């Protein structure tokens, strides 16, 4: 986590998605201080027989013949409580978070709701990311389109 | 011609010849590891610096070109305001310790 | 303090020590 | 403006009457709005035997919950309704139920009280209600090393006599416990003999005895000749309990000398060397400059998150020493340099560091008598154990007669060469041997 | 018996702005506190935290009293001297038999107006910021109380009486210095007395305590609203719910106290169940497994937060905060008993009274009120003006709460603990 | 000074009725001293 | 609960003079103390001898 | 793997040249590996 946080953005990116969410996509991908130590074998075993199971995964393979990797899911994947213990929607709420910290450099980010993947959407989004500027296209450039 | 004498001995103590100022030669007792551990950044640095120079050139038998060689009049005491202070606050708890 | 009556118990003591003793 | 000296005599003299069922009323006058008023009485664990232990504290539980005038919630609606305040403490020795009030309102206050006092309803589903909550309590307290620490601390140093049993009482009283229990036992210990009524603030003398005559004329002034229940002495044992557990992480240590009891002049002398040792925890602001050596050494080489000294007293003995929290791997510097404190105050005591200590005392008993609560207690239990409220002006004069000889000589009277009781909890395995502890003391 | 006292209160204002208030009780000790606008609300986004060594250094080097001279001087008399600290103000307050004012007095103003900070010193004692902080933290109170303001307010008041971790070895000589330049100013300053002379406080002051320029600025506390939450699993939620309120000393704060009382402010029974606790019983109806809940009220010079706290198991936290909130809802629909505004300004005004018994009480007090409104009111006037207020104004400060932007703070395991916008 | 804090530091409630008294009702208030235990109130 | 501890009687191995608890041992200790520093005594004189 | 990462951990920016792409773009991605540094992306 210490590794991780040392990059502002990890910082700012976790804590956008706290304000953004009442629940699950609020949740960090980096466990709670007051977690650490604190996450049990049993959670653990829960967390496994709960959502790996085969209704929610994908075997993908490169350089591998299709039967082979497919005979192997059908002898070693088939994983019941599959389906398993699955969520609830993700609950926009919107709201902020202030890391006071006095770095020389402000790292901030303002969002609003979008759309989800795979809809026509977010198609639309995905564009406007790029009129708008998504990252760099050339070293040291003045990013004239941007 | 004790200031005449002053430079004289200045000279013949030859501290100056391997670049110390002398306030780098003071024997470090409580009071001067006190001194020296309160000064500041800069002071301390230059400090260290010039006493690994010296060290370096003890340990080669040689000393710096005498146009390097600290100069009576410009050497000053950096260490004394500091010093002075940590052996008065010692005095302090010296007098206090008496009932 | 105590250390006058305890170092005249423990003069006491050497000087009886050695004049025995020895 | 006066001086210290002249200040003290400007203190209103605590004014004492009697009703004739032997209830002592006692008051101290002052410009206050707003007055302290309560009951003090010579009853608690120390006086209950093994069958009964808890009792006291079970009734406190039960005192505020309903009397016979104004049964359930309504004694505490009345409290409440005129933004008055009532609380109660019960010690091994002595139980109190006081109330804050308006001054204007003393005379509902003192009603109040003596109803609480003489009409406790003690309502058997209340009873069943609050077996439960102390329960609860007890396992809270459980919690509190310092408090498990002390409860060892007086069951070993009093093993044997009713001075080892805590407050509380052990879990099975609490469940075993009867209505009959607590009747017999309020029964021969709430008469008014044993009694002290107390007030402090803006009220005269003359207007408490009246309301103490109008309500607590029928307090019982005698159980009989076959109750009178009377203390016997309690038999001081040099001993160790060591209950270690090693997934706490901080030791507490507790570590006394059997004190002189309540009454003793050596008390005052006591008290100041005390003060010379002190207290202290990682939160004071002087550090490696305090006047306390065992204060200045610890700051310095971080050997306590705190410490204390101590002098509990009870009728002819008590507890005199220090209580300590730290790391596991400070317990023996700890002990070496607090009994090397005591060692060096029986031999070595010095006439200013005993001035000090005499300043500390003067500046701790003043401070604390401030506000009507603390004196109206200080009245309270004040006549219980002296049998009377000794003045300011007479602490300062049994202070200003503490020096140097008189410490060293009732420090060596008290710790020189004399057993303690130790008390260890946590990761204690560094406590030291009790043979060493032992070898300490001289 | 017949007590000597009782005096009165004097009262002066220097010149430079300077208040000097005191009391002869004849008590055998004294008690002198200085009291200064430079409480936490003064630091900006560049020093935060200042303020808070500031207060853990009253025993560093001044220029007339080494640190060692002050710890051993002051011990040697039996006194004490303290730092307390508000969002507002910073009581230097000292204690001592009353033949010692005169060494207590000159430690006092070293350590106020002539502290050195050195480098050194300063150093040394970064590390007590932590110890300090993880002292006050472990009570979770504390934690909702500072992320409340965080939330509640833009700037000022939203400043921790805590260094923020990040702060924490960077506080600077400099910015202590500048600190006590700024805002250590007689224009800022009132200086209180008890068990002391009042011409000799008033010399003392005049002689020492000439403190010009400085900043007796200050901006406003803009109130925002929001919310603070902070997940840690503790098998109890603590959380408060606020709205603006009034600032002190204005009428309107008054019809808020009562309201808080009305509400339910605290224990008055040992153990007792808060028979005439309105927020207490509302939620004791709804919830079966342990909890608590008080209003809660906070009034500053320029702004106010009034609403309730709450503590409850991790699972019933929404259900005690809604049934709370909505027993505040029925007082701002006009349900409210002139019996129970009586039995609440019962309260309020023995709790008044109770608060200003003690010398320490009683300092405070008037200290506050001295920087404050430069001025003292006398207990009779107090509960003249708790008298005056009205139901009226009792159910209209419970409406302002209603209808007000929120804030709100909470920690614990919030599974169960509702956001605003679900209030 | 002389009185030592209601409550040393170093560095829990199972009932309802230890409970009661445990919510906040006024603003914070820090204290540090020379001779005593620091607090926090509120 | 912690109260439910209670310090085993030791009695059987307390020595005459402390058995009664309702008396103070203080009035014995001096006794106890000088019966077994006679014996430290008397052992070092026959060691010096 | 066999790869070393671009940047090994252990436990800046003074140009706008330099600043340029470290502004977020994406969700974070969090990597962990047997004989690779950890990564954090976004």
């Amino acid at each position: 986590k210490a590794v991780a946080l040392q990059n502002p953005q990890a910082h700012v990116i976790e804590n956008l998605h706290a304000a953004a969410y009442r629940n699950a996509l609020a949740n960090s991908l980096y466990c709670p201080d007051y977690r650490i130590g604190k996450v049990t074998p049993v959670e653990l075993h829960d967390y496994v027989q709960n959502h790996f199971t085969s209704a929610r995964m994908a075997l993908i393979g490169l350089g591998v013949s299709h039967p082979v990797l497919k005979q192997v899911a059908e002898q070693f994947l088939n994983i019941r409580g599959g389906l398993g213990l699955s969520g609830a929607k993700a609950k926009y709420h919107g709201g902020e978070i202030r890391e006071q910290n006095g770095d020389s450099l402000v790292h901030a980010a303002l969002v609003a709701e979008s759309a989800a993947i795979g809809s026509a959407e977010a198609n639309a989004f995905s564009v406007l990311q790029h009129v708008l500027g998504a990252g760099p296209h050339v070293k040291r450039g003045s990013n004239a389109t941007s | 011609w004790l200031e005449g004498i002053r430079k004289w001995y200045y000279n013949a103590a030859g501290f100056n010849k391997l670049g110390l100022m002398r306030d780098d030669t003071i024997h470090e007792n409580d009071d001067v590891k006190e001194a020296i551990r309160r000064l500041p950044e800069n002071l301390y640095d230059d400090r260290v610096f010039r006493i690994k120079r010296a060290l370096d050139l003890s340990m080669r038998q040689q000393i710096l070109p005498k146009e390097q060689w600290t100069k009576y009049e410009e050497d000053k005491s950096y260490l004394e305001p500091y010093l002075k202070e940590v052996i008065r606050e010692r005095k302090e708890r010296e007098e206090w310790a008496k009932k | 303090r105590n250390w006058v009556p305890t170092a005249q118990l423990w003069g006491a003591v050497g000087a009886v020590g050695l004049v025995s003793a020895t | 403006t006066a001086t210290y000296a002249q200040a003290l005599q400007s203190v209103p003299e605590t004014q004492v009457s009697q009703l004739d069922n032997g209830l002592r009323v006692a008051s101290e006058q002052s410009s206050q709005p707003t007055c302290t008023v309560g009951v003090w009485i010579d009853a608690g664990s120390r006086y209950e035997s093994e069958k009964n232990n808890g009792a006291g504290y079970f009734v406190e539980h039960l005192a505020f919950k309903g009397t016979k005038n104004r049964p359930g919630n309504a004694l505490e609606k009345e409290v409440e309704s005129m933004g008055a305040h009532l609380n109660a403490y019960s010690t091994r020795e002595h139980t109190a139920y006081y109330i804050k009030a308006l001054s204007k309102d003393l005379p509902k206050a003192v009603e109040l009280l003596a109803d609480i006092v003489q009409n406790c309803s003690l309502e058997d589903s209340q009873i069943e209600k609050e077996r439960d909550v102390i329960l609860q309590e007890l396992q809270e307290n459980d919690t509190s090393m310092r408090d498990v620490v002390f409860n060892y601390l007086h069951a070993t140093a009093f093993q044997g006599t009713p001075l080892a049993q805590s407050v509380e009482g052990p879990s099975e009283n609490v469940r075993k416990l009867s209505r009959a229990d607590l009747t017999e036992y309020l029964s021969r210990h709430y008469k008014a003999p044993r009694m002290v009524l107390a007030a402090a603030g803006g009220l005269e003398h003359r207007q408490l005895l009246d309301l103490a005559q109008k309500h607590f004329s029928g307090l019982s002034g005698t159980y009989d000749e076959d109750a009178v229940p009377t203390l016997s002495p309690c038999r001081f044992t040099g001993s160790q309990i060591c209950h270690r557990e090693d997934g706490l992480p901080l030791a507490h240590v507790a570590i006394a000398v059997e004190g002189p009891g309540w009454a003793h002049p050596d008390n005052v002398a006591l008290q100041v060397a005390n003060a010379i040792i002190g207290h202290y925890d990682c939160t004071y602001g002087g550090g490696a400059h305090l006047s306390s050596p065992l204060a200045s050494i610890a700051a310095t080489n971080k050997l306590c998150q705190s410490f204390q000294t101590f002098n509990i007293c009870y009728a002819d003995t008590g507890l005199l020493g220090a209580h300590f929290v730290c790391d596991h791997m400070s317990i023996d510097d700890m002990m070496f340099v607090l009994q090397g404190q005591w060692m060096r105050l029986c031999t070595s005591a010095t006439e200013s560091e005993v001035l000090r200590g005499k300043n500390l005392l003067r500046n701790a008993l003043v401070s604390h008598l401030d506000g009507t609560t603390p004196v109206c207690e200080d009245i309270g239990r004040s006549l219980l154990t002296y049998g009377r409220r000794i003045p300011l002006a007479e602490w300062e004069s049994r202070i200003a007669e503490v020096d140097a000889r008189v410490v060293r000589e009732v420090c060596s009277k008290y710790f020189y060469d004399q057993c303690p009781a130790v008390a260890g909890f946590g990761p204690i395995e560094q406590l030291p041997d009790y043979n060493r502890i032992r070898s300490g003391m001289f | 018996e017949v007590p000597p006292h009782p005096q009165d209160l004097e009262f002066t204002r220097l010149p430079n702005g300077l208040v000097i208030a005191s009391l002869e009780n004849y008590a055998p000790a004294s008690r002198i506190g200085l009291f200064i606008k430079a409480g936490s609300r003064y630091e900006n986004s560049n020093n935060l935290g200042t303020s808070h060594l500031l207060r853990l250094a009253s025993s560093l080097t001044t220029k007339g009293a080494s640190s060692f001279k002050i710890t051993r001087g002051i011990e040697a008399v039996g006194g004490k001297l303290s730092v307390t600290s508000t969002r507002e103000n910073m009581a230097y307050t000292v204690e001592c038999l009353r033949d010692d004012v005169d060494i207590l007095m000159e430690f006092l103003l070293n350590v106020t107006t002539a502290p050195e900070f050195r480098r050194w010193e300063v150093a040394a004692l970064q590390p007590q910021l932590r110890i300090d902080k993880a002292v006050a933290l472990q009570n979770p109170q504390a934690h909702v109380i500072e992320n409340l303001h965080a939330a509640a307010y833009r700037n000022a008041l939203a400043n921790s009486l805590y260094c923020p971790d990040y702060r924490i070895g960077k506080v600077t000589p400099v910015e202590l210095h500048d600190y006590v330049q700024n805002h250590f100013t007689s224009a800022r300053m009132a200086l209180i007395g008890l068990g002391v002379s009042h011409p000799v406080l008033k010399q003392v002051a005049e002689q020492f305590l000439n403190i010009r320029g400085g900043l007796l600025s200050g901006a406003k506390a803009k109130y925002h609203g929001g919310e603070i939450r902070e997940q840690n699993g503790d098998s109890l939620v603590h959380a408060a719910l606020v709205a603006e309120s009034a600032a002190i000393g204005s009428a309107e704060a008054n019809a808020f106290s009562v309201l808080q009382h009305v509400l339910g402010a605290g224990p008055h029974v040992k153990r007792g169940s808060n028979a005439t606790s309105s927020l207490y019983q509302a939620v004791a109806k709804g919830v079966h497994q342990p909890f608590d809940v008080s209003a809660f009220n906070a009034s500053y010079s320029d702004s106010g937060l009034f609403g309730f706290y709450t503590i409850s198991q991790a699972a019933s936290a929404g259900d005690v905060i809604k049934a709370a909130y909505n027993q505040v809802k029925t007082i701002a629909q006009g349900n409210l008993s002139n019996p129970d505004v009586q039995a609440a300004k019962n309260k309020l005004k023995a709790g008044y009274l109770m608060s200003v018994e003690s010398s320490e009480g009683f300092l405070d007090e008037v200290g506050s009120q001295a920087l404050a409104a430069g001025s003292y009111t006398p207990p009779s006037t107090v509960l003249q003006q708790i008298d005056a207020v009205a139901d009226a104004d009792v159910i209209n400060a419970a409406k302002k709460f209603v209808s007000g932007r929120k804030s709100m703070a909470a920690s614990g395991n919030l599974g169960h603990t509702p956001f605003i916008d679900e209030l | 000074a002389a009185v030592p804090a209601t409550s040393e530091s170093p560095v829990s409630v199972l009932c309802r009725e230890s409970l009661r008294g445990q919510a906040a009702g006024r603003p914070l208030v820090a204290s540090v001293s020379l001779n005593v235990p620091a607090s926090v109130r509120y | 609960s912690h109260t439910d501890i209670k310090v085993p009687d030791f009695s059987d191995y307390r020595r005459p003079e402390v058995l009664d608890s309702t008396k103070s041992s203080k009035e014995s200790s001096e006794a106890r103390k000088g019966f077994s520093y006679l014996v430290t005594a008397t052992t070092t004189v026959g060691v010096a001898y």
